[PDB]
């Protein structure tokens, strides 16, 4: 038996961050509050097909591996300097690819300049997924 | 120029 149909699903993941200079720096002494997030556009659900999101913070951070298993996939923190932040997105999925890794640029602005509101769109294609993962991907 | 210093 064989199939007469091919199916190709495209998903959009939004990753982004906000970064605000603190009024007073902490004892440590961090100068900014910032938050980094993974979400679907226009408040769409991605838990149907995302197993967990892994935020690899910089070494200088306590407990540098942060793991979110359920929405919101976000981390909130304070700091003094920007850095590359590899984000791993694991899928509710049988075969390759099981996860994918981005290098997210977590940058901060200086005092007297607006806060940071950065939004980045990444688009992935799953060519002929298994039927179960296709259902997870297009779930209402 | 609009950005802070960075880490390692």
């Amino acid at each position: 038996s064989h199939m007469a149909s091919s199916c190709a699903v495209q998903v959009k993941l939004e990753l982004g961050h906000r970064a605000q200079v603190r009024k007073k720096p902490t004892v440590e002494g961090f100068t900014h509050d910032w938050m980094v997030f993974v979400r679907g556009p226009e408040h769409s659900n991605i838990q149907h097909f995302v197993e967990k999101v892994v935020f690899h913070l910089h070494e200088s951070f306590p407990r540098p591996k942060r793991v979110c298993k359920d929405p919101p996939y976000k981390v909130e923190e304070s700091g003094y300097a920007g850095f590359i932040l590899p984000i791993e997105v694991y899928f509710k999925n049988k075969e390759e690819p099981r996860k994918v890794r981005f290098d997210y640029d977590l940058f901060l602005h200086l005092e007297g300049h607006p806060p940071v509101n950065h939004l980045r769109c990444e688009k992935l294609t799953f060519n002929n997924p298994t039927e179960d993962f296709r259902r997870k991907l297009l779930k209402a | 120029t609009k950005q802070t210093a960075r880490k390692s």
